[PDB]
DNA sequence: CCGAGGTCATTGACCTCG
DNA sequence: CCGAGGTCAATGACCTCG
């Protein structure tokens, strides 16, 4: 609402796992860690992640989350 | 490459008499089936793109009918 | 071969709670 | 207020079929 998402640039409510992010990138990082999914990029691993094409490549989207300093340990275990 | 005339994404061919993508193809199919009526919270002037197609469903369905998506099935 | 139809795993807006 | 957690309808990649 008052913050910018550090991954795609969408409206961010606050910090999630240490970084300003939106509801979309927050859940995407949680889903990847809780299920330990491994993604595979279909291009040169340089897909652009923005408001409109963040869902393009799951690999480069998760790599930007780690690049922006999202702590994987910040994800608790399923209750 | 050819783009979807509704949102500008990579079109997957002609769907319902329009060159659209898999996203707009599925959305236009669900809209006519459910006879859904939407209400825009931005005054019905949302510019359609890959990001705005998930936000406003009124300006999206209007864009599809403006691009000639027929509903005879 | 395309585009009708369909399924269904992912997405993200909207929550509780300490 | 902040950042964890959570649900779930809509979404869209991908399927079969005529
Ligand atoms: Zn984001
Ligand atoms: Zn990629
Ligand atoms: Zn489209
Ligand atoms: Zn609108």
């Amino acid at each position: 609402t008052k913050h910018i998402c550090a991954i795609c640039g969408d409206r961010s409510s606050g910090k999630h796992y240490g970084v300003y992010s939106c509801e979309g990138c927050k859940g995407f990082f949680k889903r990847t860690v809780r299920k330990d999914l491994t993604y595979t990029c279909r291009d040169n691993k340089d897909c652009l992640i923005d408001k409109r094409q963040r869902n393009r490549c799951q690999y480069c989207r998760y790599q930007k989350c780690l690049a922006m300093g999202m702590k994987r340990e910040a994800v608790q275990e399923e209750r | 490459d050819e783009l979807c005339v509704v949102c500008g994404d990579r079109a997957s061919g002609y769907h319902y008499n329009a060159l659209t993508c898999e996203g707009c193809k599925g959305f236009f199919r669900r809209s006519i089936t459910k006879n859904a009526v939407y209400k825009c919270k931005n005054g019905g002037n949302c510019v359609m793109d890959m990001y705005m197609r998930r936000k406003c469903q009124e300006c999206r369905l209007r864009k599809c009918k403006e691009m000639g998506m027929l509903a005879e099935c």
